[PDB]
């Protein structure tokens, strides 16, 4: 490059397809109660 | 009463605004590209024909710094103002009433 | 920008006005300010007082009210809140 | 005021902040170093031999009391021509460990002794520095330092592996190798002695007659000042808002009796961005702290133009004690007030407390009936 | 007035730890309570300092000299290029009366001294000295740790000084002291060795309890503190730790 | 700015701190950034199969 | 010369850093407005009926 | 070690997986323990 | 060939058509550049900074 930088984000994408299907897995199962 | 560093967000906003306020007013002490940071030595040395040029570059330098500092202030007051809008919802509905 | 020149004033009166529209976002944020404050806060029209005698049904309240004592008149949560930041 | 700073014939009820004002500076104090004594510039000026160019004869001048005058008055320097400062300031100012550097050179190479400067003694015998300070003085000389017989004396450089540093001498009179084949020592071809002698004869003309040159270099503020001008001093008051000019550090404030301690060697002292918090007087060795004398911003509260013509004065972060933009009226007997926002002239304080119109701050707000 | 001896001692050249010492104020402008930082030279934290138990050692940028000394034994200062009458020099003598700092010509012999005598009056250190310029004469600089930073910038040279009660045996004191500015010279050389002179016991030279450290400095930034009394308790070095 | 160039930097170095000040946004803007995802998505405590 | 013609070069850039930075920080704080309006309505609506 | 957001020297790398601490990059950071 | 910069010179296998006598790829940026005694292309990579 020219100087500039661009840096790698904290959370990896695997991750946020990780809380994706919990999130979807713990609202297929439980409903409202979980949260 | 005992755990500290509680009160991250207070903090931080009072420290952004005190080391905003503190590089604007360090931001004096730099030549800008003339011969001398401070104006009262330039007016009594040199001829003013020339002072003009030393004092249109401290004009300039310092108009810059001034500039960024009102927008940084503004972009500041905004971001506030939205934070406060939000507080007074939310004494609005979870206070006065079951939410 | 100046610091009591007069030079330095009859040099900047040739930029045009730049710092007067300075001057006046810095009046509007203050004043933005204090209405944030005030819409934030005022959300009563009068002023009201508990009881001297307090019976809750076994609820404590004694460490929210403000105390008599202190002449802030701020409770203690309110005095730790204080005292923590500085 | 509010009329001319609103643009408009009328102004409703509500509060504008209009300008600022300051605490007008009374008389001027000058303090400069007992010593005094005529300084010795006669010998560096009416000097009876001059050396070389690459052998500049340099001087040191200090602990004295310098006049300007008579080098700016007299006509006999054909060029006077300073950098750092306008040459009718010189008198002005206070300086430490002047320097002289005096030489011979020919009269079409007084173009060269500039900052920046390119050419044979700019370059190989003395450079100046990019951001000299000081001025440079150059007359003729062809009277003295020319002889019908021609003067060998005066000697010059042509060759040099490499440029000079500013203000660098060299002396070293080495053989020169002007080609691939090394000379070991030995005067001959691609070898020449590298300094050369003046062809300074009265018979020629302007420009090739012998001038003689002076740069006086100074310094700005960077240790306890030695060389003062011809200005006296005078004596100090406090608690007044002056002006004062401490051994050439200008400024405008109230002075008062510090309680700071200085060691033996410091001379003043500041905290934050050039903040001179303390000074030590040159003569009495005392120390004394500078603080600005009062200003601040003020503001009017007006019921509006169609009700009345009645307006109350709010000077900002102000103590009430000292106020009198002039406007001496409300100065006379007018009502006066103090409060944390600062001092309000034109209204009077009541006791009662209601819901009210416009504000002033720290919770303390204003409206009409007076 | 001075000749060659047999008796070649050799100092037994140690190395040792420099610390943290070597701290001199840098200006002359009085600070209280604030952090500030500044670029120069100084001896870096934590450094090799070599210690003699009368050789002759490179000037290089700046010297820190040291010495755990009883009864004050050093006495004198030799600057110089060739040491020699072709350059001039620079000579020092601390004696129990007024110190003299000359710069000279002077002609060095090999082993220079001062001599005493059992009531004293004796100076053989040079033996000739023909064109020089500049002489000054101050108060006597001198079991007690004595430090002295020489500097020599832009034809100014600079003596620093310090003089601390101690009472550890043999390695430095592991705590930290500024050194107040002593003495400013402003006469240009191009010093480029030094040396030191001893009071040796002239009547049969004797001296050997001649211990004494020396370090260098070089150019860096330091970050120090300025207490409520305008002195400097403690300072921190740029370029020797991450965490620094 | 520069592009590895000593005169450049010489010339820079007169003008104060506009690159501190500078590069204490991108930071505060990066950060910002890692919040919000952190705050969009971990809204649960465990992990569900 | 160099000074001057560097002195252009310098000041022009910056320029051009100071806006990209108010641009970078306009558009940070819009993305902002839209990740707290997404965090809301994912805590209202997928953990309950709305 | 050598991570996808650079190159880490001081810190030796475990195999376990706690809350993180001081973050780091790439799904990555850092705690006391060395 | 009057052209300067700072880099890492690798190996390409760009194939230049014969008259040019350097590349680039965008923003004016050059990317391979001809040696006018081999007539090899080449390529120049900005070695590592961070
Ligand atoms: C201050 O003193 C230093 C002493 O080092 C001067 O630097 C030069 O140092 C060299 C030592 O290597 C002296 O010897 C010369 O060495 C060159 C290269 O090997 C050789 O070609 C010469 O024949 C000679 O032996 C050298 O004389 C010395 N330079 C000078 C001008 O004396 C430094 O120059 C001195 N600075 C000043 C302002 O006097
Ligand atoms: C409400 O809580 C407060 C705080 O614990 C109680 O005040 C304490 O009362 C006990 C017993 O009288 C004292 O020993 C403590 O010293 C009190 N604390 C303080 C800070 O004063 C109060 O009694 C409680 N009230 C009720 C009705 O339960
Ligand atoms: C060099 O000598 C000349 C002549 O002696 C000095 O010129 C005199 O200057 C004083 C002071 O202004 C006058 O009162 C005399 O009338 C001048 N003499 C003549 C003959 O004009 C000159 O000042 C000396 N140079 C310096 C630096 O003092
Ligand atoms: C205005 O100045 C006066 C005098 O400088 C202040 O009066 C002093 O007040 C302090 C406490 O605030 C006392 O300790 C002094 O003894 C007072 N001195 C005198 C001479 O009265 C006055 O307080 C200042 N105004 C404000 C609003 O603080
Ligand atoms: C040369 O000098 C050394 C150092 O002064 C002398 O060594 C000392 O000699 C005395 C005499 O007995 C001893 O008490 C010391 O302990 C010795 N010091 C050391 C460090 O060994 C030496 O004797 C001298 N030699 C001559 C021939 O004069
Ligand atoms: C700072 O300087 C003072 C003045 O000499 C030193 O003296 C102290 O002064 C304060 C208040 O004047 C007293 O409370 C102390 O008891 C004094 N101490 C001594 C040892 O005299 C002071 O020691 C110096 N250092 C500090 C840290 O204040
Ligand atoms: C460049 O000049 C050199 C000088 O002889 C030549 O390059 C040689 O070219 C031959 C065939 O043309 C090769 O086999 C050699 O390997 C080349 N190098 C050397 C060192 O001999 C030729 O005249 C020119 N090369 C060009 C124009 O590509
Ligand atoms: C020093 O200054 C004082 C006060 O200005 C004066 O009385 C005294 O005569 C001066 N001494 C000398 C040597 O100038
Ligand atoms: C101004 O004063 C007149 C006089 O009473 C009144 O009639 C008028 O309504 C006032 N203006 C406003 C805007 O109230
Ligand atoms: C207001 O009440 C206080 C009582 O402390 C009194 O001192 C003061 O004079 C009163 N003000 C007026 C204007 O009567
Ligand atoms: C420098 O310090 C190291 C560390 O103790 C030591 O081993 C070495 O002998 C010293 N001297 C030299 C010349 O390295
Ligand atoms: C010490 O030095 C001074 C200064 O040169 C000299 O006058 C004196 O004679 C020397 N000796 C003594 C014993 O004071
Ligand atoms: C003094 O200097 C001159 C020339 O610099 C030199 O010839 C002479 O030997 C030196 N010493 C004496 C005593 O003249
Ligand atoms: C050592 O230094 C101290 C300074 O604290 C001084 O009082 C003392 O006289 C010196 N000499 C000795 C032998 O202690
Ligand atoms: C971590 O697990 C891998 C996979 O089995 C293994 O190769 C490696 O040695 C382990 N490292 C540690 C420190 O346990």
């Amino acid at each position: 490059f020219n100087g500039l930088t661009v840096l790698p984000p904290l959370l990896t994408d695997e991750m946020i397809a990780q809380y994706t299907s919990a999130l979807l897995a713990g609202t297929i199962t439980s409903g409202w109660t979980f949260g | 009463s005992s755990t500290a560093s509680a009160l991250g967000k207070l903090q931080d906003v009072v420290n952004q605004n005190a080391q905003a306020l503190n590089t604007l007013v360090k931001q004096l002490s730099s030549n800008f590209g003339a011969i001398s940071s401070v104006l009262n030595d330039i007016l009594s040395r040199l001829d003013p024909p020339e002072a003009e040029v030393q004092i249109d570059r401290l004009i300039t330098g310092r108009l810059q710094s001034l500039q960024t500092y009102v927008t940084q202030q503004l972009i500041r007051a905004a971001e506030i103002r939205a934070s406060a809008n939000l507080a007074a919802i939310k004494m609005s509905e979870c206070v006065l009433g079951q939410s | 920008i100046c610091g009591d020149s007069t030079e330095c004033s009859n040099l900047l009166l040739q930029y045009g006005s730049f710092c007067t529209q300075l001057n006046r976002a810095l009046t509007g944020i203050a004043v933005e300010q204090d209405k944030n404050t005030q819409e934030v806060f005022a959300q009563v029209k009068q002023i009201y007082k508990t009881p001297p005698i307090k019976d809750f049904g076994g609820f404590n309240f004694s460490q929210i009210l403000p105390d008599p004592s202190k002449p802030s008149k701020r409770s203690f949560i309110e005095d730790l809140l204080f005292n923590k930041v500085t | 005021e509010t009329k001319c700073t609103l643009k408009s014939f009328t102004v409703e009820k509500g509060i504008y902040q209009t300008s600022n004002f300051r605490v007008q500076p009374t008389e001027s104090i000058v303090r400069f170093p007992n010593i005094t004594n005529l300084c010795p510039f006669g010998e560096v000026f009416n000097a009876t031999r001059f050396a070389s160019v690459y052998a500049w004869n340099r001087k040191r001048i200090s602990n004295c009391v310098a006049d300007y005058s008579v080098l700016y008055n007299s006509a006999s320097f054909s060029t006077f021509k300073c950098y750092g400062v306008s040459p009718t300031k010189l008198n002005d100012l206070c300086f430490t460990n002047v320097y002289a550097d005096s030489f011979v050179i020919r009269g079409d190479e007084v173009r060269q002794i500039a900052p920046g400067q390119t050419g044979t003694i700019a370059d190989y015998n003395y450079k100046l520095p990019d951001d000299f300070t000081g001025c440079v003085i150059a007359w003729n000389s062809n009277n003295l330092d020319s002889k019908v017989g021609g003067n060998y004396n005066y000697l010059y450089r042509l060759f040099r592996k490499s440029n000079l540093k500013p203000f660098e001498r060299d002396i070293s009179t080495e053989i020169y190798q002007a080609g691939s084949t090394p000379c070991n020592g030995v005067k001959g071809f691609n070898c020449y002695f590298p300094l050369q002698s003046y062809g300074f004869q009265p018979t020629y003309g302007v420009g090739y007659q012998p001038y003689r040159v002076v740069v006086l270099s100074f310094e700005l503020l960077h240790a306890p000042a030695t060389v003062c001008g011809p200005k006296k001093s005078t004596n100090l008051v406090k608690n007044k808002c002056v002006n004062f000019n401490f051994n050439g550090l200008t400024g405008t404030g109230v002075l008062t009796e510090s309680n700071k301690k200085f060691l033996p060697f410091q001379q003043f002292g500041r905290d934050i961005a050039d903040t001179t918090d303390a000074v030590r007087d040159p003569q009495t060795l005392e120390i004394l702290d500078i603080t600005p004398c009062s200003f601040g911003g003020v503001s009017v509260i007006t019921p509006g133009t169609n009700t009345s013509n009645q307006v109350a004065v709010l000077y900002q972060g102000v103590n009430c004690t000292e106020v009198p933009p002039t406007w001496r009226v409300y100065s006379t007997g007018s009502n006066v007030f103090q409060t944390r926002a600062g001092c309000l002239i034109g209204a009077e304080y009541v006791n009662n407390s209601y819901e009210c119109d416009i504000p002033i701050g720290a919770g303390i707000c204003a409206s009409y009936q007076s | 007035q001075c000749v060659n001896f047999t008796n070649r001692t050799q100092l037994p050249s140690a190395y040792t730890n420099s610390f943290t010492r070597g701290v001199y104020y840098p200006d002359k402008v009085f600070r209280s309570s604030v952090l500030h930082s500044t670029q120069d030279l100084f001896l870096p934290f934590f450094s090799n300092v070599t210690w003699f138990h009368n050789p002759v050692l490179p000037f290089n940028d700046g010297v820190y000299f040291a010495s755990t000394e009883k009864s004050n034994i050093i006495r004198g200062w030799i600057f110089g290029t060739t040491l020699d009458s072709k350059t001039q020099s620079l000579l020092i003598v601390n004696n129990a009366t007024n110190v003299v700092i000359k710069v000279c010509e002077f002609q060095f012999c090999n082993y220079p001294f001062l001599g005493v005598y059992y009531m004293e009056s004796e100076f053989r250190v040079y033996s000739s000295a023909n064109n020089c310029t500049f002489e000054y004469v101050s108060q006597p600089f001198l079991k007690n740790l004595s430090e002295f930073v020489f500097k020599n910038i832009d034809g100014y040279f600079k003596i620093y000084s310090k003089h601390t009660p101690i009472n550890l045996v043999r390695d430095l004191p592991q705590g930290f002291s500024a050194l107040e500015p002593l003495v400013d010279l402003p006469i240009g050389i191009n010093i480029t060795r030094f040396q030191t002179l001893l009071a040796l016991h002239r009547s049969g030279w004797t001296a050997g309890a001649a211990a004494y450290y020396v370090g260098y400095l070089q150019p860096r930034t330091f970050l120090l503190k300025y207490n409520e009394n305008g002195t400097i308790t403690d300072a921190v070095d740029c370029a020797l730790d991450p965490l620094s």
